[PDB]
């Protein structure tokens, strides 16, 4: 689990990554507090 | 100037032109562009070295 | 000769008989040699 | 690859699909088998494809190849 | 309604224009 | 008011649009049966649009001739909710990007194999430099007074 | 016929020379660089312009450069 | 394309369709093809233009996406 | 195979048939030709610029020759708001007998005017087909002066030296005061002498003007200097042009807005605007040093404006020989005042419109202001391309540097890196985020919840309609106030008029927006901002690069650089020239739809549907281009046709015309001389035709050459199919 790894933090799988997450926690907020047109506060 | 100093290149046309290379042999003979310069970016051709002129390189501090 | 026959005598003319003249004199100019 | 396509393809007609409304009313139902999650308002895409059922309509003809292979039931 | 006089003075007229536009493109050389 | 738009909260057009989109949506929930999922979806649709009109209308948001919500981007902060918080929002995310993705540029190359850091990324140095942009206006406000932030004449020019 | 120079950067490393397709470069002597040779251009009626001959010069800038110019049934490479 | 456009227009205005119970068969079209698929303006216009109106109109609907998609594959 | 270029001996030494198309697209590089010298050189621009004006006279003339012939005119004075103009007969021998019976108007067949000629000849005071002849006469003398001109200028007594033509002081001198003043002071004598009393009824021809005073009072109070005589009694709210009932006395006046009838400027108006420019520019034109030792030294101006502190390095010092000395610099100039220029004609003359009943023209209007736009953006893209022209060329750095330091034109490659590295960021910047906020409106609208738009009301443009007076936006900020000074003071002469105007929602003058303007107005300033970065890029790089840092000696238009380092495809400066014409018509195109759009909601009267579909894309797709061509494609049916056929059959050809572009873009050259050889081959290979051959070798078009016909290829169907398209939307649509 050496290369494994050293494989994981090539630059597609880190921006897979990434993105996945980014995507996941966006979309997330938005299920959660849905139709934000301006800020909350 | 002399081998592993670090020079700045002054020919306009280069694509190392204000940048920092590192002389690799400075010939003693009678040849018009003596000073073998290697850099670290590659040019739009490939390559990462090239010969300059005694005064197309300025030697950095 | 009324005013309303000039479109049918000039637009046969220059419209067929200028493109041929035009195309004679400008490939024997274009085609010429020195 | 393209078994795991395939896998998918019958687990989106055993599971998010109309395919036992379809088979009971094959003339009236339209085909669908994907079911749009509702987010930022795309469950509007989830058609009135028929048999009580919301969907996207499937246009790859894989309800028909079911019933002509004589599954009945997802 | 303009008239065949009027029509034709302007053609003859258009007709010169032309003699001077040869003449300047001739002097523009080939 | 501003621009001649009025308040959602007293826009007639504002509630036109809401009733119609809820008129729909009860016509399409007509068409199923019982507490299916699919009457579930719809109510849940027509209670989602319900709960966005009313925070639409209390939210100091001026509409239109159309009654749709229209954003005041002057810069006053009485619209302050519209652009101004969004874009310090934005500010701050995308100056933390850059932050980071410059850090990490700057670090591995002064290393020896610049170009190999770049498609394979240190993740411990990666994850250690994008932590820290929390600080991003600030360390941007104390590398600019030092001098480190912009380079001077080692960029290369073209010929002419 | 196309045009083509040759500059003192030369470091006579014939691959201009070798790489010309209609035998335009060849190689002469020299004394102002370490190979004792510098690329000439005396051929250049059969130029043609494909410019292999700068593709394969290492020099910074070129030391072979082509000026594309009057066109010739031998410079548009036409067996017709 | 051409050969999907015409196998697109020719089944939707000489094969599909309805049959009356007395035996009488209405296209989706109705029969244009024969008449107006024979100048580039009537692809244009009966074909392109007119079945287009499903796409463009879709906006609100469940076929939104097809909307949707149509933009960005034009973008 | 020779001969032919004349001014070229190595494109007649050319055994192929690009010597022929070489020949043509090089006729007017007169800097290039064998032979040349400089006298020579201006002496030939010199005749043919009288050529020129002569080219434009005979147009013109022949626009007037026949609308009195074969148009309307006189029919069309009595009632200009039912009677359609006619611009000439047709005489077409493929028409049917459907093709005569749609397109038969009055007598014969023939097309409708959308110039706008008739308003404009009828406000300048035209009432007969014989006015029209009498002008058509006058501006064929006019022609024939010209060309009498170009020709003995050429010839060798009367030649001009490089002195006369590079006399800068003089030649302005001359243009501001003569030309410009002079011609306002004449156009204002047309103006009140024939155009005022014609429009009150009372006819002022070639006979009765030397008798019939244009002001009761005859010049007396002008001499008196009682000049506000002049100005007394106008014409009232319920005057009808060219009658006078309701008319008044006044010359030059002050009243602002429109004419109540006619919804146009006043003529006292105009009369007086180009008596003031008249003035202005007759003061203007005695500024620079002539023969009387008072003046100005341009010379002097330029070498001693250069910052104290120091910024713009040494100046405009050497900024006189560069201008002087090269004729690319002053073309790219007069080019980029004349795109302004013509911009501003086009975004005037729709909100301001100056000729009587133009107004309700709205095919006209539409025509009017697409034709003006796309010259303008033409004109922008040929100022650019000449002055990358004027750095491959004629730019000398030595010229503009002064012992290392750099004049202000030499520093612009100094920073060059930086100039176009902030057009990029703002390109990419405006791009990104008006695609984002329309995207955003596109999903949102057709998920079905139109009210999670994000809708930006352009609260400083309406800040700005404010400011002129359009109470309409609350904002009571100057005008829109009867308390600010700026009211106070235009009480008495201006304001009546113009904020009668100004607040009326049938003009276009200050036409309401939103939050679709708004948008729209991002679009158009992004598609400013990347066409203007192509072209800053191709001019400031012209003369070299990292990847070709000697491209000055391989000249302005050259095909590539080869394959190597990497590859230097569209490396030319006339590369990025031809990239940047597909911007400025993707601009152009955008300004254009937005305008036509704007105003078909507006003359429609479904303002709302414009309001509300124009903040997302698929919005602009249905109701504009969809909703409005089915008239235009309904020009010709399996059924019948109208008199829009011809448009519907425009608009296929300039489809076809695109797609040939198309075309020429996307397949290359290489691709084409291999087929070239087989075709080749088979002719020379072949019994019957082996009698005859060529003179000239078949080839295949060069690179450069084929970049050329594929750009003009897209821009013709470009222009042809959009023309097309709104013409005959607006009229199919409006009656
Ligand atoms: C990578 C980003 C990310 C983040 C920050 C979250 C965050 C969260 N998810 Mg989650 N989720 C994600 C991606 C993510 N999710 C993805 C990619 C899927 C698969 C499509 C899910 C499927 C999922 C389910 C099924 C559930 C959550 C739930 C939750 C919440 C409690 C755990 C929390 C707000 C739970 C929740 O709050 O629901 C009540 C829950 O039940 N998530
Ligand atoms: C580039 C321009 C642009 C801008 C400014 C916006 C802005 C917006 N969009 Mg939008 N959109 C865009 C492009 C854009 N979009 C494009 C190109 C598409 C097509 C894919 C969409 C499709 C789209 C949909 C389908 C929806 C939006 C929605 C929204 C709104 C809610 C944003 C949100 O989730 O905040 C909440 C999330 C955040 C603020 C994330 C940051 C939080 C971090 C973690 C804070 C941590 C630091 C402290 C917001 C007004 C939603 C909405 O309600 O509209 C009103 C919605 O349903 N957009
Ligand atoms: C540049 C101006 C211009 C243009 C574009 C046209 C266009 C047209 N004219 Mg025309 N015309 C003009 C000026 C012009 N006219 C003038 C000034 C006169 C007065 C002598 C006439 C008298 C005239 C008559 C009597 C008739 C036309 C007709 C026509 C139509 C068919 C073409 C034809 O037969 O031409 C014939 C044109 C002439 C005999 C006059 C010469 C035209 C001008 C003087 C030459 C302009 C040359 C131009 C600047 C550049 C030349 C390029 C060349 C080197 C290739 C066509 C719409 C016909 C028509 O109406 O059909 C329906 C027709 O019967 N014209
Ligand atoms: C201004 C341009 C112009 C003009 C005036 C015409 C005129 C004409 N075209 Mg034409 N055409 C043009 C451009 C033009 N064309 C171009 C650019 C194209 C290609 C896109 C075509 C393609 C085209 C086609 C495909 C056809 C025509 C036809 C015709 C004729 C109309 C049909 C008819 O009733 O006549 C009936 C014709 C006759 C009764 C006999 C006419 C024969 C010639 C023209 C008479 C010339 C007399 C001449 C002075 C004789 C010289 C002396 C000689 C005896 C030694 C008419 C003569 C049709 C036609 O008649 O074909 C011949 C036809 O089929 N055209
Ligand atoms: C290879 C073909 C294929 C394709 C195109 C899809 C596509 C999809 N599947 Mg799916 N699936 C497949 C094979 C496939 N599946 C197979 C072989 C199985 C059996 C294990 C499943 C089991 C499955 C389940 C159980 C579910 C889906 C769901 C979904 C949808 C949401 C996916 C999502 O957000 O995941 C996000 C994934 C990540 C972020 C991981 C990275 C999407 C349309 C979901 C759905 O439609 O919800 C209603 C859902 O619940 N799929
Ligand atoms: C993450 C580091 C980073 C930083 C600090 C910058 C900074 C800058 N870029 Mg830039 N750029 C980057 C990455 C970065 N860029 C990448 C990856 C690309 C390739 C798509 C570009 C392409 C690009 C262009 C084409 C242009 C700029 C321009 C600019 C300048 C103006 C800002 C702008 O327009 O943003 C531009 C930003 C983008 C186009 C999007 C960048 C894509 C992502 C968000 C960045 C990559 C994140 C990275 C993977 C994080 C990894 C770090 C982690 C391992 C620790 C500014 C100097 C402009 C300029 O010269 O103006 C002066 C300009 O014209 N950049
Ligand atoms: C009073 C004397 C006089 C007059 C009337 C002219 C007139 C002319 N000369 Mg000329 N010239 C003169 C003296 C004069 N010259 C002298 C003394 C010299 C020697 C020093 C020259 C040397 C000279 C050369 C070398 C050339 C000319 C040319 C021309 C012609 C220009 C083309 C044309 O028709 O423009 C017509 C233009 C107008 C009628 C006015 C244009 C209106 C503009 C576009 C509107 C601007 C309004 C406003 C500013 C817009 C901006 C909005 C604002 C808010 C900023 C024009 C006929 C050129 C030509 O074509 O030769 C034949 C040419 O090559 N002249
Ligand atoms: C008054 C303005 C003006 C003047 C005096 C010039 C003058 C000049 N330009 Mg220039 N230019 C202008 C405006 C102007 N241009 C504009 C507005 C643009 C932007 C489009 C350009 C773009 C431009 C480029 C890119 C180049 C020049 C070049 C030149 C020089 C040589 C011209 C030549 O060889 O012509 C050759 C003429 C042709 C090839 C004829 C082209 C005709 C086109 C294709 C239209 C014809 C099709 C027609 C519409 C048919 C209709 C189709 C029908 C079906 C409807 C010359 C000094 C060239 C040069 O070397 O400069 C030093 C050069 O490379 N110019
Ligand atoms: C719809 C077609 C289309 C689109 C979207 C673009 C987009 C762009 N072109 Mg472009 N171009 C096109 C057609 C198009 N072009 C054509 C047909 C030509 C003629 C050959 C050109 C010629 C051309 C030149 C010569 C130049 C551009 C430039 C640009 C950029 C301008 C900055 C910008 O808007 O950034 C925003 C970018 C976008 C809105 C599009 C990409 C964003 C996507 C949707 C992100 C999705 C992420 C997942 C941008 C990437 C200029 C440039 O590089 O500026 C920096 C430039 O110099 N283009
Ligand atoms: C490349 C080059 C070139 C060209 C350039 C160009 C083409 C440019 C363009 C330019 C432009 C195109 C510019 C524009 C400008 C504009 C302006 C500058 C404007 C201004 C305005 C104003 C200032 C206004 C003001 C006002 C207002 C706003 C309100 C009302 C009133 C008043 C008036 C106050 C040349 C050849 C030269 C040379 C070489 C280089
Ligand atoms: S072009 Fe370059 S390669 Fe081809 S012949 Fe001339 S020199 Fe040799």
């Amino acid at each position: 689990m050496k290369d494994f790894l050293k494989y994981l933090s090539t630059a597609p799988v880190l921006l897979t990554a990434w993105l996945t997450f980014t995507a996941g926690f966006v979309i997330e907020i938005n299920r959660f507090y849905p139709d934000a047109l301006t800020f909350p506060f | 100037i002399q081998k592993g100093s670090t020079v700045r290149i002054l020919r306009k046309e280069s694509y190392w032109y204000n940048e920092s290379g590192t002389v690799v042999v400075v010939d003693q003979s009678k040849v018009r562009y003596p000073v073998l310069v290697r850099f670290t970016k590659v040019n739009y051709a490939g390559t990462n070295t090239n010969n300059f002129g005694l005064n197309e390189v300025e030697e950095v501090v | 000769m009324s005013l309303d026959l000039l479109p049918s005598f000039f637009v046969p003319l220059v419209g067929l008989v200028l493109p041929l003249f035009s195309i004679i004199g400008l490939f024997l100019y274009i085609e010429k040699e020195n | 690859v393209i078994f795991l396509w395939l896998s998918g393809m019958h687990f989106h007609g055993a599971y998010f699909s109309n395919y036992s409304a379809w088979l009971t009313n094959p003339t009236s139902t339209k085909p669908s088998a994907q079911i749009v999650w509702p987010i930022v308002g795309q469950e509007v895409l989830n058609a009135d494809v028929g048999g009580n059922f919301q969907g996207i309509q499937i246009t790859s003809g894989f309800f028909q190849l079911w019933r002509a292979e004589g599954i009945t039931s997802e | 309604m303009i008239y065949d006089s009027q029509v034709y003075i302007a053609l003859v007229i258009a007709v010169v224009a032309s003699v001077l536009a040869i003449r300047l493109g001739a002097t523009l050389y080939n | 008011d501003i621009g001649g738009l009025n308040p959602c909260k007293d826009s007639e057009v504002f509630q036109k649009r809401l009733a119609k989109t809820v008129k729909k949506l009860e016509n399409r929930l007509k068409k199923y049966e019982e507490g299916t999922p699919p009457q579930i979806a719809i109510q849940q649709q027509i209670t989602q649009t319900k709960q966005r009109f009313t925070r639409y209308a209390d939210s100091n948001l001026l509409c239109g001739n159309d009654g749709l919500p229209h954003l005041i981007t002057d810069g006053r902060w009485s619209h302050g909710s519209e652009f101004l918080l969004p874009s310090i929002l934005f500010l701050y995310i995308s100056g933390w990007i850059g932050w980071v993705g410059r850090k990490y540029i700057r670090t591995v190359g002064q290393t020896s194999n610049p170009t190999e850091k770049e498609i394979i990324i240190d993740v411990p140095l990666a994850i250690s430099i994008m932590t820290s942009g929390f600080l991003w206006p600030f360390a941007a406000w104390q590398e600019f007074l030092s001098g480190d932030l912009i380079a001077s004449d080692e960029t290369i020019t073209t010929s002419p | 016929s196309h045009t083509v120079k040759i500059y003192d950067t030369c470091i006579g490393c014939t691959q201009c020379v070798r790489a010309c397709p209609t035998d335009v470069l060849e190689m002469v002597p020299w004394d102002g660089c370490k190979a004792g040779q510098i690329a000439s251009a005396p051929r250049t009626e059969d130029c043609v312009g494909c410019k292999r001959c700068e593709t394969a010069c290492p020099t910074d800038f070129l030391s072979v450069r082509v000026y594309l110019g009057g066109e010739t049934t031998r410079s548009l490479g036409l067996a017709y | 394309s051409i050969v999907i456009f015409h196998f697109s227009w020719k089944m939707q205005s000489d094969v599909w369709g309805t049959v009356s119970p007395t035996g009488a068969v209405s296209h989706i079209t109705g029969g244009n093809f024969a008449q107006s698929s024979i100048t580039i303006n009537g692809w244009l216009r009966d074909f392109l233009w007119s079945q287009a109106a499903q796409v463009v109109q879709s906006y609100g609907s469940s076929l939104s996406a097809y909307g949707l998609i149509f933009l960005g594959a034009h973008f | 195979v020779y001969k032919f270029p004349k001014f070229s001996k190595a494109l007649a030494e050319d055994p192929s048939t690009r010597r022929i198309w070489y020949g043509i697209a090089t006729a007017h590089d007169f800097e290039s030709h064998d032979a040349m010298t400089e006298s020579k050189l201006y002496q030939k621009i010199f005749a043919s610029h009288f050529g020129h004006i002569a080219i434009i006279f005979l147009w013109t003339a022949g626009n007037l020759f026949h609308v009195a012939w074969q148009g309307n005119f006189e029919a069309w004075i009595l009632n200009p708001l039912k009677v359609r103009p006619i611009a000439h007969a047709i005489w077409d021998p493929h028409f049917g007998q459907a093709a005569y019976k749609a397109f038969l108007k009055t007598s014969s067949p023939a097309n409708l005017a959308l110039s706008g000629v008739y308003e404009w000849w009828y406000t300048i005071g035209m009432r007969t087909n014989n006015d029209l002849y009498q002008g058509s006469f006058f501006l064929i003398l006019l022609s024939s002066l010209l060309l009498f001109a170009g020709w003995l200028h050429l010839q060798p007594s009367f030649r001009p030296s490089l002195d006369w033509f590079k006399a800068n002081e003089y030649r302005l001198n001359h243009h501001l005061s003569g030309l410009f003043g002079v011609s306002s002071l004449a156009w204002t004598g047309h103006l009140v002498h024939v155009a005022i009393p014609e429009s009150r009824g009372i006819h002022v021809g070639w006979d009765n003007f030397l008798t019939v005073l244009p002001h009761p009072e005859g010049l007396t109070p002008f001499f008196s200097g009682n000049w506000k005589a002049y100005a007394q009694n106008p014409d009232t709210a319920s005057h009808i042009f060219g009658s006078g009932e309701g008319s008044g006395t006044a010359i030059l006046t002050f009243l602002g807005g429109f004419h109540p009838q006619t919804k146009s400027l006043w003529l006292t108006d105009m009369a007086h605007h180009h008596l003031a420019i008249a003035v202005l520019f007759i003061v203007a034109g005695h500024m620079y040093r002539t023969n009387w030792l008072i003046g100005h030294q341009m010379k002097l101006i330029l070498e001693a404006h250069r910052p104290p502190g120091g910024r713009l390095g040494i100046g405009h010092i050497g900024l006189y020989e560069t201008i002087t000395n090269s004729l690319h610099f002053q073309l790219g100039l007069a080019l980029a005042a004349l795109g302004v220029a013509t911009s501003l004609t086009a975004q005037h003359m729709y909100a301001l419109p100056p000729y009587a009943f133009l107004a309700s023209n709205f095919p006209t209007q539409a025509a009017l202001y697409t034709h003006h736009q796309y010259i303008a953006g033409f004109l922008m893209v040929g100022a650019f391309a000449h002055g990358a022209i004027f750095f491959v060329r004629d730019y000398d750095p030595a010229v503009n540097t002064r012992n290392g330091e750099k004049n202000v034109l030499a520093r612009m490659l100094e920073h060059k890196e930086a100039i176009i590295s902030h057009l990029s960021w703002v390109s990419l910047f405006l791009g990104f985020h008006t695609l984002g906020i329309y995207v955003h409106n596109d999903v949102v609208v057709a998920f079905g919840q139109p009210e999670k738009q994000i809708l930006v009301e352009p609260l400083f443009a309406e800040w700005i309609q404010a400011a002129s007076g359009k109470t309409l936006y609350n904002f009571d900020l100057l005008l829109a106030s009867s308390n600010s000074p700026a009211s106070v003071a235009s009480s008495q002469l201006w304001l009546p008029g113009w904020l009668s105007a100004i607040n009326d929602g049938k003009n276009s003058l200050f036409l309401p927006i939103g939050p679709g303007d708004f948008l729209v107005h991002h679009a158009i300033a992004l598609g400013l901002h990347t066409t203007t970065l192509i072209l800053v890029k191709g001019a400031l790089d012209a003369r070299g690069s990292k990847l070709m840092p000697d491209k000055k000696d391989f000249g302005y238009s050259f095909p590539c650089d080869g394959p190597g380092r990497g590859g230097t495809c569209d490396i030319s400066a006339w590369d990025a020239f031809y990239l940047a014409m597909f911007w400025m018509l993707n601009t152009i195109g955008w300004v254009t739809f937005y305008w036509h759009w704007k105003h078909l909601t507006l003359w429609q009267g479904n303002q709302v549907q414009f309001n509300e579909s124009s903040n997302y894309i698929m919005g602009w797709l249905r109701d504009y281009l969809w909703l409005n061509s089915s008239p235009l494609i309904n020009g010709y049916n399996p059924f019948g046709m109208n008199s829009l056929s011809v448009w519907a059959w425009m608009f296929l050809f300039g489809h076809l015309v695109w797609a040939t572009g198309f075309m020429f873009l996307i397949s290359w050259r290489g691709y084409w001389q291999e087929l070239i050889e087989t075709i080749v081959w088979a002719h020379e290979r072949t019994p019957l035709a082996n009698l005859v051959r060529w003179k000239d070798k078949p080839v295949a078009l060069s690179i450069v050459q084929a970049r050329l016909v594929g750009l003009a290829h897209f821009t013709i169907g470009y222009v042809l199919t959009y023309a097309a398209f709104v013409i005959a939307s607006t009229i199919g649509k409006l009656g």
